[PDB]
């Protein structure tokens, strides 16, 4: 089971529904910019609790190690 | 896995831009809208230049294509050029019924009348083989390349590998989501690197 | 004031256009596929988004339509 | 010049300030539950268009490919 | 109705039970690095971010102040 | 890089919660607030359990550090039993100030009176060898097997990769926070890969 909470932003949750669908993966998707219950279910989760670093103009959203590395 | 028929002038540029879409499987480039059987380049009758786009419906929208179809051209102009006008073929009155909405939204919205016409989807005739990935088979450095790697023309230009190719050749798609849909691929290590070695020469 | 990011491959740049004009809401359009200054303006901004609504001081990310309504 | 956005949720946090204090790279942190402006500046950022993918109960944040495949 | 899930090695734990405690608040402790019930509990409930304030049906995360003011 | 000195009972849990923190460099287990030198184990004198932590200040405040002080225990009964006394002994008048106003804070928040005594630091005397990472050192595979690798007992103990082993072995760590402290140490692979089979048999 699983579920992809999206955006109307186009580069990156198409990535993960193409990547999700090209491997077979049935998933539901729950946009948080139309769909305010989803949004709220999501801030139920541990999500403002993810880091986010800034290295001067780019963001690094979680502590992905190598990306914060190469720059 | 759905079928969608455009027409909005020139299919080189709709070819270009919609395999750059994630969602978008594979894209033919043709003929559709005239009364005459396999129509030629320099023979078309009154068929349009169109579009053919196979698109993951898990991914995007009919109605998210229709977006970036009329984000691609404006036509608050009527034309008789019936090469290049701006005509949608619908498959299903499904898509008519999307179509026809979004297009009175549009004339709402800006105050021009929109000349696209919605149409049902006769016959849609393939287009020269010169005219399919058009951008990418004209580097033929990376295009022959690809070939031996497909196994033939047609197993090139019907996947999805190309028309992502084709775009970002055109200007229309990142590097990165390149590297992201080879790697959705899965090629063997040795031609990935090939490949990306070639289109990072340009 | 109102200037927005859009790109020829994104329906939520379309989308949010057509809202924009539907509202009668006068803004400046940042084509980032097509001008190439435009697109490196929003790159050094931090975001990677698109569509992107810069409301004079404000940035709304994507068609949020009840955030852009509050304006 | 590094930015961390940080949290009052002490896992995460800490884990990028020790990665990065320990590589002696300087750092300013911004607590965006005790900042406003901080969390104003991030959501400027294209943070809301970052896509989560819930697995029957997990959360993987942004497209982690190998996360993913691992579940 | 209030539950906190809480960790020893955790301040922001130990400040939001001062929080609650200074503001009166009768409340459910579940230390989730000794209860193994309540760490597993948590564990499938999508969070992993320590604190977390379940207020009846509502999930705040972390130390905010001002959110868990709005109860 | 900033010291701070606690006692709040038996030192061995202290050690092993204080070494699990992320922010926390090093810790001593000890005696410290009596009028005697080098104090022993079964000769404090007036002396209380105490704990010296190394934290680098960029990661955790001495403030947190308090928080997790008060975490740890409630010293709302007053006893005369010096070992095991809680005390924040300080080391200028920036954590007397801190640890004062969050004394009062807590008294007022509880309703409580707190019995924790904030005393400046005079001496700080190590404790026995064998008191220091105590959980660690008494799972002798491992311990044998890390001590091999960071070459001595003195150089073992003094580590921040000793503390988060000694605190994980006490089940005060997750394990994948002590690989990600592992992968801070950057151990020569091999070394990496059987301290992570020692480990991982638990």
């Amino acid at each position: 089971e699983v579920i992809v909470y999206t955006s109307n932003t186009c580069p990156h949750s198409f990535t993960v529904k193409e990547f999700l669908s090209e491997n077979n993966v049935e998933f539901t998707e729950k946009n948080i910019q139309t769909d305010a219950a989803a949004r709220k279910e999501l801030m139920k989760k541990g999500i403002m609790a993810v880091p986010v670093i800034q290295i001067d103009e780019e963001v690094v959203v979680g502590f992905d190690r190598d990306k914060i590395e190469e720059l | 896995l759905s079928i969608a028929v455009f027409a909005l002038g020139c299919f080189w540029g709709p070819d270009a831009q919609f395999g750059s879409i994630k969602g978008v499987v594979s894209t033919r480039v043709g003929y559709a809208g005239g009364t005459t059987n396999n129509p030629s380049y320099y023979n078309l009758g009154d068929h349009s230049e169109s579009i053919e786009i196979q698109y993951d419906a898990n991914v995007i929208t009919y109605g998210e294509l229709l977006n970036i179809f009329w984000n691609l051209h404006n036509p608050v102009y009527e034309t008789t050029n019936r090469q290049y006008m701006s005509r949608i073929f619908y498959l299903d009155d499904g898509q008519k019924s999307e179509a026809l909405e979004m297009k009175r939204q549009i004339e709402a919205a800006n105050g021009e009348k929109i000349y696209t016409e919605i149409v049902p989807l006769e016959n849609f005739y393939l287009a020269e083989g010169y005219h399919q990935k058009y951008y990418l088979q004209n580097t033929t450095k990376l295009y022959q390349t690809l070939k031996a790697i497909y196994g033939g023309f047609g197993n090139l230009v019907r996947s999805t590998l190309a028309a992502r190719m084709n775009g970002y050749i055109a200007g229309n798609l990142s590097i990165a989501s390149l590297k992201e849909e080879m790697d959705l691929v899965e090629l063997p290590e040795d031609q990935y690197e090939k490949v990306l070695s070639i289109v990072e020469e340009i």
